């Protein structure tokens, strides 16, 4: 069952990456609007 | 929640960029659902064709633009080189004119002495006095011009252990000192739900602060009651050089989502620091030790939370974040993980 | 003298200095006094005319160069801004493609769940063949853009500036990959290369490093305690390698021996007029020295060496460390420097 | 065919320069000079359109610290997002390969 | 005749006012610069020089370092000429 655990870990990493990329693209568009 | 994040990213983009991501109306159609499922897959193929067209157009534009900008960069470098070369040459020519003036003056003094010796007269001194008034000798403007060329060429060409200038505009300093004596706007005090003061941080804050500090802690507990996990509260730094003290209930290693709770603890501390319009905050060793977090994990989580907080809060007033550390291994780990942000 | 000075000049400068023909005139000679003074005044007027012409020319040139420089600066700033904006647009296109791919995957999973089918994998295989979501070329464009921006404008962990301007830098890197002039190799009397630094240095250098070590061992023989010897950095980014025999903890006067080891390494670095030197963790661990004691003694040796050696050519001293506790100890002890 | 790449665009610009200025170059002559396979006059000509439009510079005929810091902050954010997208790429490829070889 | 960067700045401004830099008349520039008793001859020669001068016909770090060394040598030579001037004046004082 270690394969399924690895797959779940990779999915969790994917979600974390999605949230971080959202924060960064938000900050970039913010900087554009402010300038 | 993927759809919510996607839409929140879309709304902030340019009209060209929107309506080229796939619509999330396909969830409605999906609900209404193998022939009509084949029609749904055809809709998916239409979305694919849309992506293809938009991406190819943007890619061609970018290729053209990049070749153009590389050409312009090469041209600009060549022009800067030519300009500085010409300016240095002009500097040299001005110096050469100065040398011309001085050398002619020397030869003129020589011939004046030879004349005075040949005739037996004494005209060298008044003649040189008149020579001093000649414009070829008044080289003050040459001094000014050479100084201008040189300035143009110049413009064309409490112990702190470790510092890191964050790319977002803040300063992260690992320092070593009594956290109660450090002149920081906010000082973080990790405690429990019942606001214990038995912490080493709490012990030194009780030693530095007076009875009013303990009374302020008691009044904070009276107002807010129990402090939930990852939560945080603010009290006034009475009897302390710090302006405010931020108490927090750090989670325990092994609990459900304890890493996310540690990140939330750090973020709540920073949010409370911004709620008081503070410019500096001091963090002790949080997570590791008492709460059982391994040192590297806690360090990387805290630094992650700080960086992401400052990414999502461009209006933050915090300019400096201090890390008061005494354990040598913790200091090295914080330096390593801080240099990678 | 004078003529030899004016030889190497442009034509307009020649025949504009003091002509020495007047010597003959002086040999021929108050009527001639007036003649001579008139000739001298003519020379003065020539000097003034030439000087004022050159001064006017230089003023014009300086005005033109100032305007040209401001124009070039504006162009530099424009090019920089446009390249940053293009980098941003390309990253936005990458994010476009990634988000669309993720949405497609989510929708395929939901479809396979609701309809009870299995088409997510072949549909994603089809997606892989589409013009979008093939961002190798776009990634290469972004990378070249970042290169150009780096031109347009190894990790240092801590820096300490000494009184005479020397830099002590704790860095995180491979000691064999650093471009420092000298790299210190802790060894024993027989130039043993099996140590940690030995293995990484050997990985980088190879046969050439091993041959250099063997030749140095043959030329020097036994490496005395607290001694040091230089070998050529063949096959290494470093120019030279300074092998030292650190003393053993508990030996007679092992503190002074470690101080002398560090100072002899520094003296060998200065003998070849080297500008930088890289130090690994010396004495601590293999030779039984406790970490903090060795770090402090080494730092004291370096400081007192630079105090007693005013003609030292060493400008930067690197400390390549891997253990976190060692890094923290060295940071703390440099704060005490 | 329509996938214009940096190498193909370089060949195109070279052919244009052989013909002279982009404003006076003819798309038929460019197509004759380019021996690229499956290259139609339509693609050559639309691409000459986009190139000539991009090459125009109207800005030629007409605190700095804060501006430079804002620009550097923007660039740094973009770099961070790019590397995060690369990591996401790697994770997606790993997950897809495992689902392909294990179902 | 004694031109200075300030007077030359005023001259360039007057030339910019009087049409183009090439299609300029020294008499009109003099009319735009009624100060310091400027003459038609001197202004005309200065405009000739300016027009002839404004024409622009149409490891690298090793070369940049060589250029830096050239600049440094020229600066040292300038300082030596300065101490030469002071020394020679002090000799004249005896
Ligand atoms: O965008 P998702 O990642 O698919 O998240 C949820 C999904 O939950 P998951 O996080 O477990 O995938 C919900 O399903 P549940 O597992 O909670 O039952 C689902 O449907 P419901 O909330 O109505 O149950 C909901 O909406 P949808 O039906 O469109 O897939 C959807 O979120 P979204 O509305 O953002 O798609
Ligand atoms: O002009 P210099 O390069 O300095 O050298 C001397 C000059 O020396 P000083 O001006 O330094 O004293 C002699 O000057 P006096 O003897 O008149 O004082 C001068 O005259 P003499 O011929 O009488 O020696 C002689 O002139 P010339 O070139 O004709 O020889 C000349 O040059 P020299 O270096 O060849 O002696």
């Amino acid at each position: 069952g270690n394969f399924d655990l690895t797959e779940a870990l990779r999915l969790q990493l994917e979600l974390q990456k999605r949230l971080h990329e959202q924060l960064e693209i938000q900050r970039s568009l913010q900087l554009r609007i402010l300038e | 929640k993927f759809g919510k994040s996607l839409s929140s990213q879309i709304v902030e983009m340019q009209p060209e960029w929107r309506d080229n991501f796939l619509s999330y109306k396909d969830l409605k159609k999906r609900l209404n659902l193998t022939l009509e499922q084949a029609g749904f897959v055809g809709l998916l193929d239409a979305e694919l064709d849309k992506f293809n067209f938009f991406f190819l157009e943007k890619e061609e534009e970018y290729v053209i633009k990049q070749k153009e900008l590389r050409e312009r960069k090469m041209a600009s470098a060549e022009e800067v080189m030519r300009v500085r070369k010409e300016i240095v040459d002009l500097h040299g020519e001005m110096v050469l004119l100065e040398n011309y003036s001085a050398l002619n003056y020397t030869g003129l003094v020589k011939i004046l002495k030879k004349y005075d010796k040949r005739t037996g007269s004494m005209i060298r001194l008044p003649f040189v006095q008149k020579v001093l008034q000649q414009p070829f000798f008044t080289t003050d403007l040459l001094y000014k011009l050479v100084k201008e060329c040189e300035e143009m060429l110049d413009q064309l060409m409490f112990t702190v252990l470790s510092t890191k200038s964050l790319f977002l505009g803040q300063k992260l300093q690992v320092v070593q000192a009594d956290i109660a004596s450090i002149d920081s706007d906010a000082v973080v005090h990790p405690t429990n739900t019942d606001f214990y003061i038995g912490g080493e941080v709490g012990n030194t804050l009780e030693k530095k602060g007076g009875k009013e500090f303990v009374e302020a802690v008691l009044e904070l507990r009276k107002k807010n009651g129990p402090l939930e996990v990852a939560g945080a509260a603010v009290s006034a730094g009475h009897g302390l050089p710090a302006k405010f003290v931020i108490h927090c209930n750090s989670p325990v290693w092994g609990a459900d989502k304890c890493e996310e709770l540690l990140e939330k603890t750090v973020k709540n501390c920073l949010a409370l620091a911004d709620d008081k319009k503070l410019k500096s905050i001091a963090f002790p060793s949080i997570g590791s030790g008492r709460n059982g977090f391994p040192k590297q994990t806690a360090a990387q989580l805290i630094l992650k939370a700080i960086s992401s907080y400052f990414v999502s809060t461009m209006s933050s007033s915090i300019k400096t974040v201090y890390f008061v550390l005494f354990d040598s291994e913790s200091i090295g780990i914080y330096v390593q993980e801080m240099a990678k942000l």
